[PDB]
């Protein structure tokens, strides 16, 4: 049936775009961080 | 109860994320660059 | 001639390139881990 | 038409889906400089 193979189909891409994005807010944080890593360095060079 | 009720709303669905996380992908570009301009600034202050 | 048969191409291939697309965003996850630990070590070799 | 506005959905979830994939493109190219843009002041402090 291809209205079960849809179904299927859309539902594996919502759930493989939700992990996507799991991985979108873990790079975000780690930018933000490293942003912040970053700043005694950089104060230190005035 | 017929079938497309539930694909159109997950066709929905998904296109909406896709924007909202096309979005934060832009926000992380901009993340990035301003990490980028912050090491060479690093980098230069050292030369 | 019908139409599913266009649909059910893109949602197939709509599929593929999130798998392979979230695949990449793994990669930036350890790209960026990466630079983490960089900047982290430079801080505390400066500490 | 549900049938035409499907076609539209997809078509257009792809084309947004590129666009997410030239975000991440850059993202990639821009932490690979930011890494080795590291590299001398990481060299300096041996």
């Amino acid at each position: 049936s291809t209205m079960e193979q849809l179904s299927q189909y859309l539902q594996e891409a919502l759930h493989r775009e939700q992990m996507l994005e799991q991985k979108l807010a873990t790079l975000q944080r780690l930018l933000a961080i490293t942003q912040e890593a970053s700043d005694t360095s950089w104060q230190a060079l005035i | 109860t017929m079938a497309i009720e539930k694909i159109l709303t997950d066709a929905k669905t998904l296109l909406e994320r896709l924007r909202e996380h096309d979005a934060a992908a832009e926000s992380l570009v901009d993340q990035s660059a301003a990490l980028h301009r912050r090491v060479a600034a690093m980098r230069e202050a050292g030369t």
